[PDB]
């Protein structure tokens, strides 16, 4: 997993994005979770899952 | 209580043990080619150098014997 | 406190007994959500927080 | 230059001579002076010197 | 045989992974 | 109240990877480490003119 | 047990001792002096022995020479079985209070050193005059009295050597520990001779050779049937084989993979903001110091085992304590039954297969004893968690939100389970290899790994 090009989401429907968004928001909140304890280089894909959930809200 | 005591302490043991493979980091697919790389290149050159050596040596063995 | 339950449910499929609130001078709050007697908080912050 | 350069390494022959020498006197005091001390004596010096030198790594590790 | 078994397909794996990765790598380009 | 190894007590030595019988200099009979590799090859030179020797009066 | 202070005061003047270096080795010079250690260690371990009258009586310690850097009929005959016996010994007795030693004072810490080094040289003397009155190259009858004494002074003087070039390396002219480096050097040349040797021996066919990998060559360039040929080179019997290196390569992987292992505690360092980083605790945090332990008391006991069964074999307690046979085809002897026997380990898996019980015994022994020896050598050297928490606020290291206590806390948590749990695990690692056959022992191959993963790190460090 990781990034979400895109390019890749304007053929889904809403609901496949809304889906894909909230894996997304999980895997971001998690990801602070899990980082404060433990170290994860991974705090830099906070970054990733951020801009990848804007760019989710952002087709729908 | 002797009976399950006897398992008990064993099961206990494996339980903190369980515990701590769960929390340990693994290898991931990068440190492991690194590592195996360093741990085979140290290892082919003292086998090498000691291969060589017992080579060179043994026919000198037989002829001196 | 009904928003930090209802979250926590849905998150992790914790229930909570009562939830207490402070706000820290750093100016974010913090939360003691009590566990129900049932449910072991030391399985749960291991299993679901990745807490040892 | 050449000048310099010769009586550089002259300079630095006689130098790593009686380096040598003082290295060797210090280890002569250090096992002179710790060789007597009490246990708990010891043992502090022991931690005063590798304190010291933790000390002094730390400072050359925090140069910029 | 078991051992004939297993030696076949070790054979089978090993020589197929080889050819596979040798594939990609180099004979991919062409 | 007494340290259990040379580690503990600050000595170094060994560690609970390695194992290590030195930590200091004991007044015994103090000898150079090219000396020692010196008496190695000295004894590997005799021990195999013990064979050449032997070797020689058996062909006797 | 404990003297006075100590017995060995009036010996220290007579015993030699390398000289501590003057000043800080560079790391050139340090790989040169364990290159030269190294070539030095291969040249006796491969130069033979003399009044060698024949070489086929049983040895005592078949299975344990190449695990101990010993090779039969040659001049490290001795290994360092000396060096590991009084190291453990002395280190677990001052660690456990049995002796009055006091090593906060430098001249008691000379005087324990000096009774290690000379305890070394008693078993080497011991082990040497016990080999030649067993007589591993021809009886003491056939040999006669003017060259055993030869012999006896051969074997002390090697073992003498092998001490001055344990000390040479340990005292920072070299890298790690002559044990360890003899080890590695020992079980790496026989893998390889193993897998590469150019010798030939008369088989029913003929001259074929030893090498599994020259085997391999041989057989298919000279048999025109391919599936023959792979069918010899992959599990022929009693010769290495292709099975073997098989089972080599995959503990390889196996033992790298596993000594990958650590937990890491989140630290911090307490003088600068941010700049955490994390502690590790790896899962072999013994690495193979408890095989090694294990190793060195295995070896003690079959060789008194040996040679008690020489002289009271009549006696019931020495055959319920262990007993020897020369099985068929060889003249060496092997355990059949007794305690020896069950602490003993399995020749290979179909054989181990043919006796459960000894097995689950045998298995049972091997992950207590190793996972007791990690858990004592924790607490012998400085490495319990008191230990660590000592270095860690002498480094000047805390963790972010909790006390030194609670940093103590959690190194009780960690440590003791990581020394006892990864001792276990390998000593299942050593008993799974050692059923799976690699050309050498699996074992073997696990302390190989190892010692060279020790050195990395010792190298990385500089
Ligand atoms: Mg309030």
């Amino acid at each position: 997993n990781g990034k979400v090009k895109a390019g890749q989401l304007w053929s889904k429907n809403k609901e496949e994005l809304t889906k894909i968004l909230g894996e997304l928001k999980t895997e971001l909140s998690q990801l602070r979770i899990q980082k404060i304890s433990s170290s994860g280089a991974k705090l830099n894909k906070i970054h990733d899952l951020r801009k990848s959930i804007a760019r989710v809200l952002t087709v729908i | 209580d002797q009976i399950q005591e006897l398992l008990d302490v064993p099961r206990e043991f494996l339980k903190d043990g369980i515990q701590f493979i769960n929390r340990a980091q693994k290898p991931d697919r990068r440190e492991f080619i690194k590592i195996s790389q360093a741990v085979g290149v140290g290892f082919l050159i003292m086998g090498a150098v000691g291969y060589f050596v017992k080579l060179i040596h043994v026919p000198l063995n037989n002829i001196l014997v | 406190k009904a928003q930090i339950k209802q979250a926590l449910k849905k998150l992790y499929d914790i229930d909570t007994v009562k939830i207490n609130t402070l706000i820290r001078p750093d100016g974010t709050k913090k939360a003691f959500a009590r566990l129900t007697p049932d449910v072991d908080a030391l399985d749960i912050a291991a299993t679901k927080l990745g807490l040892v | 230059e050449e000048i310099r350069k010769i009586q550089k390494a002259e300079e630095e022959s006689k130098a790593e001579e009686r380096a040598q020498e003082r290295e060797k006197a210090k280890k002569a005091k250090r096992d002179q002076e710790l060789s007597q001390l009490d246990a708990k004596a010891q043992k502090k010096y022991l931690e005063r010197e590798r304190e010291k030198e933790l000390k002094r790594s730390m400072k050359k590790a925090t140069i910029r | 045989d078991p051992q004939i078994i297993f030696l076949y397909l070790f054979l089978t794996a090993f020589f197929s992974g080889i050819a596979y990765w040798v594939y990609k790598t180099w004979l991919e380009q062409f | 109240q007494r340290p259990n190894s040379t580690r503990a007590a600050g000595a170094g030595g060994s560690s609970n990877t390695m194992l290590k019988l030195y930590t200091d200099e004991s007044p015994g009979l103090k000898v150079d480490p090219v000396v020692v590799l010196v008496l190695s090859l000295v004894f590997i030179f005799s021990v195999v003119a013990l064979h050449v020797i032997a070797k020689i009066t058996r062909k006797f | 047990s404990l003297r006075f202070l100590d017995l060995v005061k009036p010996f220290v003047p007579f015993l030699p001792e390398v000289q501590q270096p003057e000043s800080k080795i560079p790391f050139n010079q340090k790989l040169m002096w364990t290159g030269l250690t190294l070539l030095i260690f291969l040249v006796m371990s491969q130069m033979p022995l003399y009044g060698i009258v024949s070489s086929d009586s049983s040895d005592p310690l078949y299975w344990l020479r190449m695990m101990m850097a010993s090779n039969r009929g040659t001049l490290m005959e001795l290994g360092i079985t000396p060096i590991i016996s009084s190291g453990m010994v002395f280190q677990l007795l001052a660690g456990t209070h049995m002796i009055d030693v006091n090593l906060d004072l430098k001249s008691d810490r000379e005087l324990y050193q000096s009774a290690q080094k000379l305890f070394a040289l008693i078993l080497s003397v011991g082990t040497a005059t016990v080999y030649v009155f067993t007589g591993l190259y021809g009886p003491p009858s056939e040999l006669g009295a003017g060259i055993v004494f030869l012999l006896i002074l051969q074997l002390v003087l090697a073992g003498m050597i092998v001490i001055l070039l344990d000390e040479l390396l340990q005292k920072g002219y070299g890298l790690g520990s002559g044990i360890s480096l003899f080890i590695a050097t020992n079980i790496c040349e026989s893998i390889m001779w193993k897998a590469f040797s150019p010798t030939s021996i008369n088989t029913g066919r003929g001259p074929e050779y030893e090498g599994a990998v020259i085997a391999l060559f041989h057989l298919l360039m000279t048999w025109p049937n391919k599936q023959r040929a792979l069918q010899e080179a992959f599990y022929r019997q009693n010769l290495p084989n292709i099975m073997n290196l098989l089972a080599t390569i995959v503990v390889f992987a196996a033992v790298i993979y596993l000594q990958g292992f650590r937990v890491e505690i989140p630290v911090k360092s307490s003088r600068q903001r941010g700049a955490r980083g994390s502690y590790p605790v790896r899962l072999f945090y013994t690495s193979n110091m408890p095989i090694m332990l294990q190793s060195t008391l295995s070896s003690n006991i079959f060789l008194i085992s040996q040679m008690l069964y020489s002289r009271f074999s009549d006696n019931l307690l020495v055959r319920l304590f262990g007993v020897w046979e020369a099985k068929d085809g060889s003249s060496q002897l092997s355990a059949v039954s007794g305690l020896v026997y069950y602490m003993s380990p399995p020749l290979n898996f179909k054989e181990a297969l043919l006796d459960p019980i000894h097995t689950f015994v045998y298995i049972a022994y091997m992950l207590t004893a190793c996972a007791i020896f990690s858990k004592t050598w924790i607490e012998v050297s400085g490495s319990s968690p008191r230990d660590v928490a000592k270095q860690l606020k002498d480094q000047g290291l805390v963790m972010a939100g909790h006390r030194d206590q609670s940093m103590y806390k959690e190194l009780k948590r960690v440590i003791p389970t990581a020394a006892a749990f990864g001792g276990a695990c390998i000593g299942a690692l050593s008993v799974a290899s050692d059923l799976m056959g690699a050309l050498g022992s699996g074992t073997g191959t696990l302390l190989a790994v190892t010692i060279i993963y020790g050195y990395f790190e010792i190298a990385a460090k500089e």
